[PDB]
RNA sequence: GAAAGUUAUAAAUGAAGCGGUCUGGAAAGGCCCGCCAAAGACGGUAACAGCCCGGUAGUUGAAAUGGCUUUCCCUCCAGAGUGGAUCCUGAGUACGACGGAACACGUGAAAUUCCGUCGGAAUCCGGGAGGACCAUCUCCCAAGGCUAAAUACUCCCUAGUGACCGAUAGUGAACCAGUACCGUGAGGGAAAGGUGAAAAGCACCCCGGAAGGGGAGUGAAACAGUUCCUGAAACCGUGUGCCUACAAGUAGUUAGAGCCCGUUAAUGGGUGAUAGCGUGCCUUUUGUAGAAUGAACCGGCGAGUUACGAUUUGUUGCAAGGUUAAGCGGAAAAAGCGGAGCCGUAGCGAAAGCGAGUCUGAAUAGGGCGCAUAAGUAACAGGUCGUAGACCCGAAACCAGGUGAUC
RNA sequence: UACUCGGGAGUCAGACUGCGAGUGAUAAGAUCCGUAGUCGAAAGGGAAACAGCCCAGACCACCAGUUAAGGUCCCCAAAUA
RNA sequence: AGGUUCGUGGUAGGAGAGCGUUCUAAGGGCGGUGAAGUCAGACCGGAAGGACUGGUGGAGCGCUUAGAAGUGAGAAUGCCG
């Protein structure tokens, strides 16, 4: 609702307001299990196969006679319980993924994106800009207002190199304000999100 | 949320029951099915309708009717729905549709008499049931057909 | 693959608005002369599948 | 993702031959043999638990019986002496006094003949 | 037929620690200091390396050949209006009879399309269809031909991915595998991975014909010595603490003396003279120690699963409403868009139809079904069912294409 | 305890003993019914041994006691009452 | 969370609570001062099971909370050695 916003030096830059409807309601935690189960779910290629006793190369002929001959019964050389046999059951190639009700997705981000600020992890940015990419001048931004861990540079418009200079850094990560989902904000602990992706934000929602 | 205190909501899942595991398990030799038949046996069982020779119970009483080609069945509205309205509009099809009490006109708009009304409309249709046209003539209301 | 109608069935029987199913009676056809009319009077109407049945027959219709 | 079985099966196994450690023959080797003699031998010792409390008790009235004749009685005799006269001491501790301390074994017995008689 | 651009087929350049100290055969590891990053992908190096090597991000590069895209060149070109006497618009065909087939449609009331045999139209005032057929109406010109894209598949090449396998698994084949072997032939068809970081693969002495050993030496290790990492079990031996040659034994268990030891230290361990009780495991059966069935022993492998639907219970979101499918978008994402559709909100009747009622009935009667007395829907998880090999192994047999009279 | 609605099954080869009948020869550990018990699916104690007979229903431990059927000269606990 | 009463044999079968195995995600860990594996012990829990110490081995592996299954063998005149 309301936070104090910060320059790119670390220093202040005023304050800013959060809408209430959107960084303010009750969270919701028996909703925002299913949605990351289901978003994880739906990562899997689910790319594996194995060979029946229709599949494996040979078989057919009968090994040898039914009776007389003092062994038991046994119908090809490629049936389960031999050695180069097929797979009985096995697995097989399989998409895992499945989606939830619309208006379940949009309460999970709701909640998610306001469990962060009664934890006091938010960070709201006048403005991040670089002129020209430099990783070096990045890690030393992240000195001024002290993360030390796993973050999530959510930014809107211009960053003209914002992008590029975070990729070599690891728990670091960029993603333009509209790919903001549930499992990347739950993945990463801080979120550094700047004063102009707030509206784009709040609007959709 | 912290992936590594994930917790679902209780009684939501629930564990697979797997047979043929031992006999402590309950389920184990025999795995659920008995002893020795016809259902024991791998794809077992009968049709769905079979009754091991007996007369099927469809196959003794008889058939009956047609169906109609030029079949009209309506979109039926009550009027207890019609109270949403303020007094003086003229209600007609093509309104009722985007208030979302019709989804899909399937042959025309009935009315019915369920419930009552209470505000003076004037409304347009296809159809009127007999108490319908009364109860909105009884309101001041007058009854057009399209 | 979705499940097949029990055409069959589909032709004579008739589901109710409690979801119970309805049928017709069934030595009506041919023999007239050797049943008194008391007996003729009730196998015109229609009567309700018992639930031993319905118990039975419940998937065979279920989309009909 | 395959499940290959491995340090399961002879991790179990191995328990059981272990306790069957000093039986003859392949019953102290073999999976088989020696997986039936282990749950046999738990059988047996389940139901001599229950015939080990016969078994003493048998062995004391016979040490009660024995003493108690040489002072012109009997065990039937005697232990409804004891009974009439109040004495609650049970089997266990009387065939003690039999043997190690045979002195106090007569008082006891000469208030069984007392009741007997009055 | 030329000119220009782009791409594919070899490649070039490419930042930053030999940092100090400890264990160690060896540092990439631990502790303390620094640095690069549009480069913290991957692999190698004597153990786990962004800063040691090949490299990576970025930026460059084509003599020659193929591909694509533009331009030039080249090549080829009549379409509008009115009248409309007269002329043309696909003949053994379109239909029809008989016999078959394809149409979801099994000759049925059987339209529509095709094949074999016979018969056989009109041609602009004309002809065909709208599920037999006639009249009206509506739509359209058969019996000549061509046509890209959206769709199906992967023997191959380039770059990659996997809550896929890891030597009985994964292709039959990680190894000179369709090989060895079997068959006259068609055809069937295996087993078999690991020294060490580096061969430094044991100068030399002794026993022996040799093999093979014992020292010596290399190595961190030779109990790593050319099936060589690890090396379980069955099986075969050597030595030793306790018991055993008057005893009738599903081989144990309970009581127990003697002898010998000393633990994850606690009413401890090994063997046990003698005494009581005691007819293995599984399957199938009214009933099995059973003289009913299976197993020589050890080890590995070996059986209720998945997809799409139906129904019911649990949980979550919204609620007289619930919800999108295909598709667009994008990173094999997440939003946003997409309301076509489906379920529920009203039932009764064979049907016209009527409607909180309806149907039977001549009936305001009675009775059947319904409301009164009203919660659904989307997703996930468990139980059960249907279609699929559907819980695992097992026939004698049937059909289709081929190989065989060297017996 | 009943009853109603709903999800999931298994079973349809039974055996003997007492009583009432049929077939049989007023035979069968025979065969077929009705009625009660036990076994099946039940260990423990007694009938020498002996699923169905008599007593009686095992959650675990005890080197504690009282009883049931059956027994008290020795094997073998208790009366040479 | 604590009491009172009544119970706790069991085949086919129904319901519930759990152990262990391979893999994945996050947190937090140990390991050349010796990982997994393997051998031996007289330890711990109600069971499936889990630790500790010592030898061999010479480089990977646990714990916590969820998720997914090629998920546990003593028998098939079972296949291979
Ligand atoms: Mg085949
Ligand atoms: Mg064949
Ligand atoms: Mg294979
Ligand atoms: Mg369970
Ligand atoms: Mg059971
Ligand atoms: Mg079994
Ligand atoms: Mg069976
Ligand atoms: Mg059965
Ligand atoms: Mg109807
Ligand atoms: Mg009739
Ligand atoms: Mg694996
Ligand atoms: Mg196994
Ligand atoms: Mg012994
Ligand atoms: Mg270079
Ligand atoms: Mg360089
Ligand atoms: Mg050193
Ligand atoms: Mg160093
Ligand atoms: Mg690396
Ligand atoms: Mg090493
Ligand atoms: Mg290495
Ligand atoms: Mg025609
Ligand atoms: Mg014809
Ligand atoms: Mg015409
Ligand atoms: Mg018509
Ligand atoms: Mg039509
Ligand atoms: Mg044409
Ligand atoms: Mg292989
Ligand atoms: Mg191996
Ligand atoms: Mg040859
Ligand atoms: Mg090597
Ligand atoms: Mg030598
Ligand atoms: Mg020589
Ligand atoms: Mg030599
Ligand atoms: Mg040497
Ligand atoms: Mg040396
Ligand atoms: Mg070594
Ligand atoms: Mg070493
Ligand atoms: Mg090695
Ligand atoms: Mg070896
Ligand atoms: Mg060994
Ligand atoms: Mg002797
Ligand atoms: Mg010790
Ligand atoms: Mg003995
Ligand atoms: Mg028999
Ligand atoms: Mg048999
Ligand atoms: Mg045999
Ligand atoms: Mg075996
Ligand atoms: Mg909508
Ligand atoms: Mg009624
Ligand atoms: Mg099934
Ligand atoms: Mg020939
Ligand atoms: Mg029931
Ligand atoms: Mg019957
Ligand atoms: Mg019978
Ligand atoms: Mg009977
Ligand atoms: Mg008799
Ligand atoms: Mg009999
Ligand atoms: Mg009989
Ligand atoms: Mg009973
Ligand atoms: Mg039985
Ligand atoms: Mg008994
Ligand atoms: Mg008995
Ligand atoms: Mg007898
Ligand atoms: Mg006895
Ligand atoms: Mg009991
Ligand atoms: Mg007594
Ligand atoms: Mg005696
Ligand atoms: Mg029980
Ligand atoms: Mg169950
Ligand atoms: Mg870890
Ligand atoms: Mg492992
Ligand atoms: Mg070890
Ligand atoms: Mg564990
Ligand atoms: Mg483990
Ligand atoms: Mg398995
Ligand atoms: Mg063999």
């Amino acid at each position: 609702p309301k936070l104090s916003l910060l320059k790119q030096d670390g220093t202040n830059a005023g304050e800013i307001t959060l809408n209430d409807t959107v960084f303010g309601i009750e969270p919701n935690e028996k909703v925002v299990v299913d949605v990351i189960l289901s978003q994880r779910a739906s990562l899997r290629q689910g790319t594996h196969k194995v060979k029946n006793r229709s599949e494996v190369r040979g078989g057919g002929r009968k090994p040898w006679r039914q009776k007389g001959t003092g062994r038991a019964r046994q119908g090809s050389i490629r049936s389960p319980q031999w050695r180069g046999g097929g797979v009985v059951f096995g697995p097989t190639p399989r998409s895992y993924a499945y989606k939830l009700p619309k208006k379940v997705r949009r309460l999970a981000i709701k909640s998610i994106l306001s469990s962060k600020v009664n934890e006091e992890k938010l960070v709201v940015l006048e403005g991040l800009t670089f002129d020209a990419p430099k990783t070096k001048e990045f890690a030393a931004f992240l000195k001024n207002i002290s993360v030390d861990t796993k973050a999530l540079i959510v930014v809107a418009g211009e960053s003209e190199n914002v992008e590029l200079s975070a990729r070599n850094l690891q728990g670091i990560t960029v993603i333009p304000a509209e790919s903001i989902s549930v499992l990347e904000v739950a993945k990463h602990d801080k979120l550094i999100i700047t004063k102009a992706a707030v509206e784009k934000v709040e609007e959709v929602l | 949320m912290k992936l590594h205190e994930l917790k679902p909501s209780e009684g939501s899942r629930k564990e697979r029951n797997r047979v043929g595991r031992g006999t402590g398990s309950g389920n184990g030799k025999t795995s659920g099915r008995g002893h020795k038949g016809q259902k024991a046996r791998s794809g077992g069982g009968v049709r769905l309708g079979f009754e091991g020779g007996q007369l099927p119970l469809f196959r003794r009483i008889p058939k009956r009717g047609f169906t109609n080609i030029n079949r009209k069945e309506f979109a039926i509205v009550n009027l207890d729905v019609l109270n949403r309205f303020e007094d003086g509009t003229e209600v007609t099809p093509e309104l009722l549709i985007e208030t979302g009490i019709i989804r899909n006109e399937k042959s025309g708009i009935k009315i019915l008499s369920d419930g009552n009304i209470e505000k003076k409309l004037t409304v347009k249709a296809n159809k009127f049931s007999a108490a319908a046209k009364e109860a909105i003539e009884a309101a001041g209301g007058k009854t057009e057909v399209i | 693959p979705k499940m097949k109608t029990h055409r069959g069935s589909a032709k004579r029987f008739k589901r109710t608005g409690s979801g119970k199913l309805k049928r017709r009676h069934g030595f009506t056809s041919h023999m007239f002369a050797n049943k008194s009319q008391k007996q003729k009077r009730k196998l015109r109407k229609s009567a309700m599948v018992s639930a031993g049945d319905f118990k039975r027959i419940r998937q065979m219709v279920a989309k009909m | 993702p395959r499940v290959k079985g491995g340090t399961v099966t002879r991790k179990r196994r191995k328990k059981i031959v272990k306790l069957a450690k000093g039986y003859y023959g392949s019953k102290h080797l073999l999976f088989k043999v020696a997986n039936q003699a282990v749950m046999k031998s738990y059988q047996y010792a389940y139901r001599d638990r229950r015939q080990k409390k016969r078994d003493f008790r048998r062995l004391w009235i016979a040490r009660i019986n024995a003493a108690a004749r040489m002072q012109d009685l009997s065990y039937s005799k005697l232990m409804h002496g004891l009974k009439l006269a109040g004495i609650d001491i049970n089997r266990k501790m009387l065939a003690d006094l039999a043997v190690n301390d045979i002195a106090s074994f007569n008082t006891l017995a000469d208030s069984a003949k007392k009741a007997l008689a009055k």
